[PDB]
C-alpha cells in the first residue's frame, strides 16, 4: 500500500493457494475496476488444459487484500495461447472491461471486447463482439508494444500501440474508443527509422506485464 | 380464386374478404386465360383486347393455387416465377387473419404456449392456453421461436430450434389447431453434437423454396469469423 510520503509500506500477503493448483505458467493476468466498487483488482485469463479460456476475477477487500476468485467468462472456441488480454473501460460505463487480442492462424487478427454488466445481480463480461479487426500480414502480434489508456480524454478508454515494420520502422497507431465500444480507423501517430528507436531496446511502463 | 361476373379477376380469403384483384371491373364477359407462353392474363369480351398480364414467360408453365394460401406461377420446373401475394401471414386458426403466439415461461419451471386471435376490426383478443406441460419437460435457457406453415396445411404452425446441454441440436415442430390451439411438438431435425450450435444459428422462417410450404434459413456465424446461409 501507498503513504503520502510516497513511499510504500510492508507487503501482507491474502488470498494464498496451495501448490497443484494454480500454475503460474497459465496465468496471463489483468487489472481494472471491473465491477466499479472504487478499487482496481485482478483477473486472470487461465488456460485450462486444453488451452481453452477461462477468466477469474479477484475482487479486491476493503483493505487492499484480495478475496477468493470467480469465474466472469469462459470460451472454449478461442485458443488461449494466442490471446493476449486488455483492461479498460471501453464504452464509459464507469466500470471496467477486457478484450482480448487474437492472433489467428490466417495470419490476420482481432479484437474481441467484453463489456462488464451486472445481470439477476450477478457480475460478469458480457457477450464477446468484434471490435477491431486487420487483414492477414498486416499486423504481427509479436513485433508491437501495446499500451491503453484515455487517449483523447473522452472519457472512453482505447488503445495505442508501437509497432515494428519489415522496413524496421517504428510507427505509433491509436484506435479510438466509439460510445457502443466498437473501436475507430487507426490513426497515425510519431514515427522514427530504426537508427534512432530499436524497437527491440525498449519497454514500455504499463500497468500490467505483458 | 374467381372471375366475376364483372370482369373482374379477383382472389377472396376465408373471411369472405378479397386480396387481391385486377381491377378489370366493367369489362363484362371478359375471360380470364393461361397461355402458351406461361403467362397468366385478362382478356376482353372481343378475345384480342389484354385487360391485365402477370407478364412472365414460362411455356410449359402451370398456374397453381396453393392451400398455403396465394397464387403462383410457375415454370416447367417448377420454379416460381410470379406471385399475388395473396396468404395471411401465421394464421393460426385459417379464418382469414393473421394471428400471434407466445412461449410462456412460469416462474415454476412449467411453461405453454398462448394464442391471441385476430378480430375483424384487426384487434387481438384474449388469448388462450394450449400444450401446457409439467416443469421439467423443457430446459428453457437456450431456444428460439419460428412461426410459419410447414405442413401447407393453410394455417400456420409454430417450431422451436433449442440446444442441448450436450451441444447437440434439434428442431422441434408443432402443428396449428383449427381451434387457434397447437398440438405437442415433435422434433422435425436433429443433429448429434459437434455439427451445429445453438449460440451460432440465426434462424429465419419463411418459404424460401417457392414449393408452398415454409421452411428455415440460418445465418451462420463461425467461430473463424466466416459466414454461411444455411437451408432446411
Ligand atoms: C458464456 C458464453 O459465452 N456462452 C455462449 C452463449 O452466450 C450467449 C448466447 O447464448 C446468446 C444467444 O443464445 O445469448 C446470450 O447472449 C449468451 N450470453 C451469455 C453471457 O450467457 O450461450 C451459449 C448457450 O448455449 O447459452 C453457450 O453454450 C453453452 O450453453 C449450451 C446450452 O445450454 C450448453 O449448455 C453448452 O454446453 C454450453 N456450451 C459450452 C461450449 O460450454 C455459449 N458458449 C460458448 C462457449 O460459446
Ligand atoms: C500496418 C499499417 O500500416 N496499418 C494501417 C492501419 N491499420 C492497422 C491494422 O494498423 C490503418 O489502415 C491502413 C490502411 O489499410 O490504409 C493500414 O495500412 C496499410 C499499409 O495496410
Amino acid at each position: 500500500t501507498s503513504t503520502d510520503r510516497g513511499t510504500f509500506n510492508a507487503p501482507f500477503s491474502s488470498w494464498s493457494a496451495p501448490s497443484g493448483s494454480w500454475l503460474r505458467s497459465r496465468v496471463k493476468s489483468v487489472v481494472g475496476d471491473f465491477d466499479g466498487d472504487g478499487r482496481d483488482d485482478l483477473s486472470v485469463f487461465y488456460g485450462q488444459g486444453d488451452d481453452t479460456v477461462k477468466t477469474y476475477v479477484f475482487p479486491a477487500a476493503p483493505d487492499g487484500g484480495f478475496t477468493t476468485p470467480a469465474v466472469w467468462w469462459q470460451s472454449a472456441s478461442l485458443d488461449w495461447n494466442r490471446t493476449t488480454p486488455h483492461a479498460g473501460d471501453f464504452n464509459g460505463d464507469g466500470r471496467d472491461d477486457t478484450l482480448v487480442w487474437y492472433d489467428y492462424p490466417d495470419g490476420s487478427d482481432k479484437t474481441s471486447t467484453m463489456l462488464s454488466e451486472r445481470v439477476s445481480g450477478k457480475d460478469r463480461f458480457g457477450s464477446a463482439k468484434v471490435t477491431l479487426s486487420s487483414p492477414p500480414g498486416n499486423l504481427d502480434v509479436t513485433r508491437m508494444q501495446f499500451l491503453t489508456g484515455d487517449y483523447d480524454g473522452d472519457g472512453r478508454d482505447d488503445l495505442a500501440t508501437l509497432n515494428h515494420q519489415a522496413d524496421g520502422t517504428v510507427k505509433m497507431w491509436t484506435w479510438t474508443a466509439r460510445p457502443d465500444a466498437m473501436f475507430n480507423g487507426g490513426i497515425a501517430g510519431w514515427s522514427a527509422p530504426a537508427s534512432s528507436w530499436v524497437f527491440g531496446s525498449a519497454q514500455f511502463f504499463t500497468t500490467y506485464p505483458k | 380464386l374467381t372471375l366475376r361476373a364483372d370482369g373482374d379477376l379477383v382472389v377472396v380469403s376465408n373471411a369472405g374478404k378479397t386480396l387481391w384483384s385486377t381491377g378489370t371491373a366493367g369489362h363484362l364477359g371478359a375471360t380470364a386465360r393461361f397461355t402458351d407462353s406461361g403467362n397468366l392474363t385478362v382478356v376482353d369480351a372481343d378475345g384480342t383486347t389484354v385487360l391485365w398480364e402477370s407478364a412472365t414467360t414460362a411455356p410449359g408453365g402451370s398456374a397453381v393455387l396453393q392451400d398455403r394460401g396465394d397464387l403462383v406461377v410457375r415454370d416447367a420446373q417448377g420454379a416460381s416465377q410470379w406471385a399475388a401475394g395473396t396468404e395471411v401471414r401465421h394464421d393460426y386458426n385459417g379464418d382469414g387473419r393473421s394471428d400471434m403466439a407466445a412461449w410462456y415461461n412460469y416462474t415454476d419451471g412449467r411453461d405453454a404456449i398462448h394464442t391471441f386471435l385476430g378480430g375483424t376490426d384487426g384487434t387481438l383478443t384474449k388469448p388462450l392456453k394450449s400444450y401446457d406441460v409439467a416443469d421439467g419437460v423443457w430446459d428453457t435457457r437456450a431456444m428460439k421461436y419460428l412461426t410459419g406453415d410447414f405442413n401447407g396445411d393453410g394455417r400456420g404452425d409454430t417450431a422451436v430450434l433449442k440446444g442441448y446441454s450436450d451441444t447437440s441440436v434439434k428442431l422441434w415442430v408443432a402443428l396449428g389447431r383449427a381451434d387457434g390451439g397447437f398440438d405437442a411438438p415433435y422434433t422435425a431435425w436433429s443433429t448429434p453434437a459437434g455439427g451445429f450450435h445453438i449460440s451460432y444459428m440465426t434462424p429465419h422462417a419463411g418459404d424460401f423454396n417457392g414449393d408452398g410450404r415454409d421452411d428455415v434459413a440460418v445465418w451462420y456465424a463461425y467461430a473463424d469469423g466466416s459466414t454461411k446461409l444455411w437451408t432446411f
